[PDB]
DNA sequence: AGTACTTG
RNA sequence: AGGA
DNA sequence: CAAGTACTTTTTCCGGT
């Protein structure tokens, strides 16, 4: 048996269109923009650029550690280390999925710490950028407008050369000198 | 109410929805000589009101479809000038409970 | 991209798992298939958000067997790539054809054509290189590829990407 | 026994019905279907890459599925195609086909009336399919002409343009499988006097189905997805696979195919005739000949039995047997496989009375306990009880008959060389021998009775007959001058539950059919009660004390 | 056909009857709510025989000397003499089973008492009798409160529908109508203690046994009533093979398939 | 033996549902087919063993159920398709009531 | 829907049809080596003990009953009056 | 209603010539059953077995493949509510122990 | 042996 | 052709 | 238009032309 979602389409024998996912910002059915909790709720897409994955992920892991532990009653280069002897404890050790992202977000995040995690979210949710963009902006270092504007070709229009160089600026003085 | 004593020229029979929100029954003078809610096996039909039906529907979580339905045409509904959608509430004594209440929705 | 994704798998309890470690057993039983796992759909479900607050629902009893069947409603952390997304990673596999480039869960290989023409291949190297007037690209190097299109492929996802416009190539 | 599948199970919810669009037939077909040859590949015995498995499902039972590699008990057939030289009616259609004719323009496609006549909004009103295209046949049956322009919903002076086309609609009369129409014409006012005599033909009427509007057909009981009108003619045909028609293999070096293979290949023959007929020299009427031969063809293969006299006769004067023919009522698909079912599990034997049985058990003769058995689970609870009836085996009394595993496969008592050392193991299955107890479902057919079936408690017993007590006698209307009663055994603890919970033989006692008793003191317990209790009648000690210990509940008094 | 006609029917959990389309057939089964084999024939003593008759058998006047119960009949009957308010009490009693008795010749025209209806009171008396071993010379220990009371509180609980609106409430009323004639007419004060003769213990006892009967009685939802229908007139109309009017198979035959052209078409004036 | 027609009605009388299921399947025919999700024939390639499913037509490799029906009800839907007619089955509802 | 506790208005009375079905569920998932939530007092039939299990009323299984619109009421066996 | 009246008492008529005592009920529901549609429904192919019930149910006795013919070409969609439906499908039938679900309380077996 | 249907 |  | 025609579901379950 495989995974379901909290999308409800009934595609009554019409079979197709498979429509193409681009920088159309033309993504799935399933990663749309309005989204649904599980409450019913309307929620808005969770996209998440590396250094904020990486903390969720961690967060995760340690209080499922946290929960193992409750039951069974009756630097970077160190961070590795650290994070590796955590997949040992909690995930299933066969998913070799996990330990490879985790030591790809480890090496690749530009935002070690929760609190810089968390103005980086505020300064970019502002903008009014679709969260795919918003991520791609938190998650790829970028100096020119033009260097993000080309990278993240969706943005073209949507903000001020000027404006997102300010924001590129703030960006960079954020990124946490590992 | 027009109270015919042979026929109606289907001449003039064109003319009876002519005139809404009015409404207009024809009635053979030698049927009415006898008044059939009298009988026997007639049993109390009641017209519900419009706030009557939509609880009579609330209360047994019905759609209009799942009543039991009485004709439009029915001597009854004649009677007492059921339109479509009006609903009846009938009255019937019961060798099993002394008195049961049914509904029939107009055709 | 890297979303967290809100999903429910159906998971069938065989009637001998009707103890008090019951919850326990759901919980993880939907960690062992749903953790790892990649779709077409979804991506690579990579951690299981929340596990103090996975929904286990009322469990119903499937007639002939007394087993009984659980909508795990829950809430996940999933990559699912596109083409023309831009993603940054370290060069794994190099040879004549290209070069492969491991993007957290999933690899990108990229081909020879699909890089600027002042880039050569060079056999003569430990390890087997790509070298440009400027660069040299090898397997622990860094690079920023854009995906041209990718392919839905069983247990993973894989993509063909791209060096050769503005921005993108060796970091 | 089926193999593990990954696939989530399900229960069916809702049945779609529709008809098959030509593509979708063409899509889900796994093979065409070009040759009428079942198989030798030139005498050389093994199916032909040309009808029956071009890639279908298997025959030999040896050698699996060539497409699904599942072979004979797992692989349900798979579907080929035949697509037709000429459109065919679909036999069943043919009248609604002809109805949806008398009932649009045979020209433009429009609907010969619309919202501009009274009677017909009125009729387009009908939120019932099947009512509302009843009324908008009765009234479009009549027009006869495609009206250009029609009075304005408002004034008879200035009449507004409702759609084009003038053209005079044809009388269409049915002459057996043809569709022929008389226009009425017009010429000098007269005319008719000698209308226009011709036979509509298939791609005609389909040429006009395609035409016809989907708000147009959607007003008639059409469907734009599952059901459009075009679908009631045939042009590209599901050929069903193998397990549909199959060949009862006689020897080893004998056909046995089956009527529906055969009036394939008929269709498949009548094809190819017409296709080179028309491709090469077409000599015109020859092929209106061939064409109204495969007509027949693709008629009688769905349904033989048509008003139309002439009957598909096998070469033996035998009539071919009709798909329709399978499925038509009391035995036959839906009332003989289906609503009705021979089952396993199930024994029958004459009836006798026995004044010694309890009401509620049965008599069951030691033969058949023998051999209806029952699927416990091993559990330890029984485990011992168990490992001893697999050492008593098949033909001990208390004993079993099979040792299913974990892994699924079937241990045979009565031959595995392991027969005697099985140590059983928690969540394998014994299927013991039939125990004293064991509720069983006893009936004697009729059964026009909730009590015509009811649940008993098992006495294996010896002599060859099913013993009943006198007194459950009525309910079945069973006597003993030679009747017969069937027994069924329940395979699971749960309709085990539901059969001593519900249809035990006490909880039927009192009857909701006359509010009162439906069992009751019969014959001769009837006879001697009156006797019994007479004034007259006294009793000395040696007697009143057996006639004490008798009664199974004396307190000892 | 009756079978094939009536397979789909069932009583759902809102005590109504439907078929595989969920329309109402009976809006509680068989009228009443009750499944069929909890039903018994019993004699409606209030139905027949003369007002006078009635009168004496129900009529308790504690204002006139002549018509008390008799200080024999309960212990209270010497201090009851006079009582206007408890008087009131027995007006009412009195008044419901007159009430009663014109509204069942309304039903059963012909005056027929016999009638098959839920819980067997005379065998819950005859039983509170061995069970109590009810002297029938001694003084009742019952109040004319515990009486009319008790039999009015009992009322209240004989529940077939439950829902908490007057639509559901008066189906429940109605249904619960014939019984309820029964109860009163068999649970009457003068009844209880001049014929009965029971104790304030054993008329508590046959009070709390109505109810649980009646609870017993009702009709439990998943009752596939439309096969049992069609089954309960099918199989009599096969043991009846295995002015002079068509009957029997044949006229059953005429009515199931609603022919138009009748046997023997009579009008009876 | 054959549990007829008349048979089903007194087991459906009694409200042996489970009983009814019993007879009708596990005593006697009960089958093992895969069905589209998407057009709800039996159109599905099942390849279990190799994992691999398809329903080509569809191009449905994802979105496939397996049910529990009686052979002869395959065999009735199969003959139903021979014959032009298509009884989708679909595993979830549409129209509520 | 899924109609609240306050506001159910079935039974309290367990059905002859649920209490068959419960007996027979449990006595079947006993027989599957399902954990029994009573002292079996020297017990080995599943339905004997599914009996038990039902008197102690210590049977965690809960009734669904659907009404002909779609919506339910959740009765738990352990509130179900049991005069069957 | 005065139909459903004469028409109850007929039926009973029939009964009751011969003897027999068949529960008011019964009679009633077959009665009630004709009446509900506002007509006299007869217990015929061409009466019952053609109102708007389930294509396979009414396929089960008498017009069988016109049925069927009939579902396809207006793409009617069973309910699968009916009796015989399930029994077509080999599904657990609505029906007395199938009129209701049963589920397991993680709450009640932790409690024990 | 009946009912809508069908054909003269 | 037989059986209740 | 009507008469006389065909079909149909026409009770259930159990040796061998
Ligand atoms: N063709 C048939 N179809 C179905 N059931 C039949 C049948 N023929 C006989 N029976 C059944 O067999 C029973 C016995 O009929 P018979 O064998 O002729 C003896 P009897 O007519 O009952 O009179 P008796 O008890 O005084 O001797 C019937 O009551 C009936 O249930
Ligand atoms: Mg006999
Ligand atoms: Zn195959
Ligand atoms: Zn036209
Ligand atoms: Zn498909």
């Amino acid at each position: 048996v495989s995974t379901s979602t909290f999308q409800t389409r009934r595609r009554r024998l019409k079979k197709v269109e498979e429509e193409e996912n681009a920088a159309t910002l033309q993504l799935g059915q399933e990663f749309q923009l309005k989204q649904i909790n599980h409450q019913g709720e309307e929620e808005e897409l969770i996209a998440l650029n590396l250094s904020e994955a990486r903390l969720v992920i961690k967060e995760a892991l340690v209080e499922r550690r946290r929960a193992f532990k409750r039951s069974q009653k009756k630097t970077r280069e160190k961070e590795l280390e650290s994070i590796d002897v955590l997949l040992e404890q909690t995930t299933g050790g066969n998913n070799k999925d996990l330990k490879n992202t985790m030591q790809y977000l480890t090496n690749f995040s530009r935002f070690r710490d929760q609190e810089t995690v968390g103005a980086v979210i505020q300064l970019l949710k502002s903008t009014g950028l679709h969260p795919f963009e918003v991520a791609q902006l938190g998650s790829l270092a970028c100096d020119t407008a033009d260097e993000a504007k080309t990278l993240i070709p969706s943005l073209n229009n949507k903000i001020s050369d000027d404006e997102l160089e300010r924001i590129l600026k703030e960006l960079s003085n954020l990124e946490t000198l590992y | 109410i027009f109270v015919y004593q042979n026929n109606i020229t289907p001449s003039a029979m064109k003319l009876v929805p002519s005139i809404p929100p009015a409404t207009i029954e024809t009635f053979n003078e030698a049927a009415l000589v006898v008044n059939i809610t009298h009988h026997e096996l007639v049993p109390k039909h009641i017209r519900l009101s419009s706030d009557e039906k939509r609880e009579l529907l609330k209360r047994y979580r019905l759609k209009e479809s799942q009543l039991p339905r009485i004709q439009r045409a029915d001597p009854v509904a004649l009677y007492l000038g059921l339109k479509r959608g009006e609903v009846v509430k009938i009255i019937r004594k019961s060798e099993t409970s002394g008195r049961y209440a049914s509904y029939r929705i107009c055709m | 991209m890297f979303f967290i994704k809100d999903l429910s798998l159906n998971i069938t309890l065989h009637p001998s798992f009707f103890g008090p470690r019951m919850k326990q057993y759901l919980k993880t039983k939907l960690l062992e298939e749903v953790e790892g796992s990649c779709t077409g759909k979804f991506g690579y479900i990579l951690c299981v958000l929340d596990y103090d607050n996975i929904d286990i629902q009322r469990g119903r009893i499937l007639p002939t067997d007394g087993s009984a069947e659980f909508n795990v409603k829950y809430r996940a952390v999933v990559f699912k790539p596109f083409k023309g997304e831009v993603v940054d990673g370290t060069v794994v596999s190099c040879s004549q054809h290209g070069f492969e480039v491991q993007v957290g869960p999933m690899k990108v290989f990229v081909t020879k054509h699909l890089m600027p023409q002042d880039l050569t291949f060079n056999a003569g190297s430990n390890p087997p290189s790509y070298q440009s007037s400027e660069d040299v690209i090898t397997i622990k190097s860094r690079i920023r590829v854009k995906i041209e299109g990718c392919i839905s492929q069983v247990s993973s996802i894989h993509a063909i990407g791209s060096i050769k416009e503005d921005y993108l190539g060796a970091i | 026994g089926q193999q593990y599948s990954s696939a989530p199970l399900r229960t069916v919810k809702e049945v779609q019905f529709g008809l098959f669009s030509p593509e979708e037939v063409r899509a889900i077909s796994v093979a065409k279907i070009r040759f009428p040859e079942t198989m030798d590949e030139t005498q050389t015995r093994a199916k032909i890459g040309g009808l029956n498995d071009p890639r279908l499902g298997s025959i030999d039972r040896n050698l699996k599925c060539q497409t699904c590699q599942e072979g004979m008990n797992e692989c349900p057939g798979h579907f080929g195609h035949i697509d037709l030289a000429k459109p065919v009616f679909h036999v069943g259609f043919i009248a609604k086909i002809k109805k949806v004719c008398e009932c649009v323009c045979m020209h433009c496609g429009k609907l010969l009336l619309d919202e501009h006549n009274e009677l017909m909004r009125q009729a387009l009103a009908i939120k019932d399919s099947k009512k509302r295209f009843a009324a908008i046949w009765t009234l479009c049956k009549t027009k006869m002409v495609c009206e250009t322009d029609v009075p304005s919903e408002d004034d008879p002076t200035q009449l507004v343009s409702r759609g084009g086309c003038g053209n005079t609609q044809p009388t269409i009369r049915k002459d057996g499988l043809k569709l022929v129409g008389s226009w009425k014409k017009d010429r000098a006012t007269g005319d008719a006097d000698e209308p226009e005599l011709r036979v509509l033909s298939t791609e005609e009427i389909l040429n006009i189905f395609k035409h016809i509007s989907v708000k147009d057909f959607t007003s008639l009981g059409f469907n734009e997805v599952f059901s459009r009108p075009e679908w009631m003619i045939l042009t590209c045909l599901p050929v069903p696979p193998p397990p549909v028609r199959p060949s009862i293999s006689f020897n080893e070096s004998q056909r046995g195919e089956d009527d529906l293979t055969f009036k394939l290949a008929d269709i498949l023959k009548a094809n190819i005739s017409l296709e080179t007929l028309e491709h090469n020299g077409a000599p015109h009427h020859a092929i209106e000949e061939a064409e109204s031969l495969l007509q027949f063809h693709v008629a009688t293969y769905m349904d033989n039995d048509i008003a139309g006299q002439p009957q598909a006769l096998q070469k033996s004067g035998r009539p071919v047997k009709s798909i329709r023919a399978r499925l038509k009522g009391k035995e036959g698909r839906i009332r003989g496989n289906l609503m009705g079912k021979r089952v396993d599990f199930s024994a029958r034997t004459v009836i006798s009375g026995d004044p010694n049985l309890e009401l509620d058990q049965v008599g069951v003769p030691k033969s058949i306990a023998k051999t209806l058995t029952y699927p416990e689970v091993v559990t330890p609870y029984n485990i011992d009880r168990l490992t001893q009836l697999v050492r008593n085996g098949p033909n001990e009394h208390p004993g079993a008959k099979y040792v299913i595993r974990d892994s699924g496969d079937r241990i045979d008592l009565r031959y595995s060389k392991r027969a005697g050392d099985i140590q059983l193991q928690y969540g394998w299955k014994v299927e013991r021998h039939i125990m004293d107890n064991d509720p069983v479902l006893f009936n004697r057919q009729p059964s026009l009775h909730k009590m015509s079936m009811m649940a008993h408690r098992v006495k294996v017993i010896p002599y060859s007959t099913f013993r009943l007590n006198l007194s459950v006698t009525s309910p079945y209307n069973a006597d003993f001058d030679g009747d017969e009663m069937n027994l069924h055994v329940p395979q699971s603890e749960e309709t085990r539950a539901e059969l001593s919970q519900l249809c035990a033989v006490p909880l039927q006692i009192v009857s909701p059919q006359s509010n009162k008793p439906c069992m009751g003191i019969v014959q001769d317990t009837l006879c001697g009660i009156r006797k019994l209790t007479l004034r007259d009648t006294f009793i000395e000690l040696d007697q009143v004390l057996n006639m004490l210990y008798w009664v199974p509940d004396w307190d000892g008094v | 056909r009756l079978v094939k006609a009536l397979e789909d029917i069932m009583v759902h959990y809102d005590n109504t009857t439907r078929n595989s389309l969920g329309n109402v057939i009976q809006f509680i089964y068989g009228e009443d709510g009750m499944d069929a084999a909890h039903i018994e024939k019993q004699s409606l003593d209030t139905i027949g025989g003369s007002d006078a008759a009635f009168e004496k058998r129900y009529r308790v006047d504690l204002l006139n000397t002549d018509h008390t119960l008799d200080p024999s009949l309960l212990e209270s009957g010497s201090e009851i003499l006079g009582d206007l308010k408890l008087q009131v009490l027995l007006d009412e009693e009195y008044k419901q089973l007159v009430k009663d008795r014109k509204f069942l010749r309304e039903v059963f025209v012909d005056g027929e008492a016999n009638w098959p209806l839920p819980v067997n009171i005379r065998r819950i008396i005859q039983n509170a009798q061995q069970t109590f071993h009810i002297d029938h010379t001694k003084p009742s220990d019952l109040t004319i409160k515990d009486i009319v009371l008790g039999v009015k509180d009992l009322q209240e609980n004989l529940l077939v529908l439950r829902g908490k609106n007057e639509i559901i409430q008066n189906a429940q009323r109605d249904a619960v109508t014939l019984f309820c004639c029964l109860l009163r007419s068999r649970l009457a004060t003068r009844r209880v203690l001049q014929e009965y003769r029971l104790t304030k213990q054993a008329f508590d006892w046959v009070l709390s046994n109505i109810e649980a009967q009646f609870l017993r009685s009702v009709v439990h939802p998943g009752e596939m009533v439309g096969v049992l229908a069609a089954q309960s007139i099918g199989e009599p109309a096969t043991q009846m093979t295995l002015k002079k009017v068509t009957s029997g198979v044949p006229r059953l035959k005429e009515i199931l398939n609603v022919a138009k052209n009748m046997k023997t078409p009579s009008l009876t004036v | 033996l054959r549990f007829g027609e008349m048979e089903r009605d007194c087991m459906i009388a009694h409200g042996a549902a489970s009983f009814l299921k019993e007879r009708l399947m596990e005593a006697s025919d009960a089958f093992r087919v895969h069905i589209c999700g998407i057009c709800g024939l039996m159109t599905v390639i099942a390849k279990l063993n190799h994992n691999q499913f398809e329903c080509k037509g569809c191009d449905n490799k994802i979105d496939i159920y397996q049910i529990h029906i009686p052979y002869a009800a395959k065999l009735l839907f199969q003959e139903l398709m021979a014959m032009n007619i298509t009884p989708r089955l679909y595993t979830d509802r549409s129209r509520d009531f | 829907k899924a109609i609240p506790k306050d506001q159910r208005a079935t039974t309290p009375y367990m059905t002859k049809y649920e209490r068959a079905r419960i007996l027979g569920t449990r006595a079947l998932q006993i027989s599957m080596n399902a954990p029994v939530f009573v002292d079996l007092e020297g017990e080995t039939d599943p339905l004997r003990i599914a009996m038990k299990e039902l008197a102690e009323k210590k049977i965690p299984l809960v009734i669904r009953r659907y009404l002909p619109d779609g919506s339910f009421e959740d009765w738990s066996v352990e509130e179900l009056i049991v005069d069957l | 209603e005065a139909g459903r009246a004469a028409l109850y008492k007929e039926v009973y008529n029939v009964i009751a010539s011969d003897g027999s005592y068949v529960n008011y009920r019964h009679m009633a529901l077959l009665v009630d059953v004709m009446t509900t549609q506002g007509g006299l429904t007869s217990v015929t192919r061409h009466g019952f077995n053609r109102s708007n019930t389930g294509a396979l149910m009414r396929c089960s006795f008498e017009e069988t493949v016109e049925i069927l013919f009939e579902a396809g070409a207006s793409a009617e969609l069973d309910d699968c509510r009916g009796v015989s439906e399930n029994v077509i499908l080999g599904q657990m039938a609505p029906i007395g122990t199938g009129a209701f679900d049963v589920m397991i309380d993680e709450e009640s077996l932790v409690k024990y």
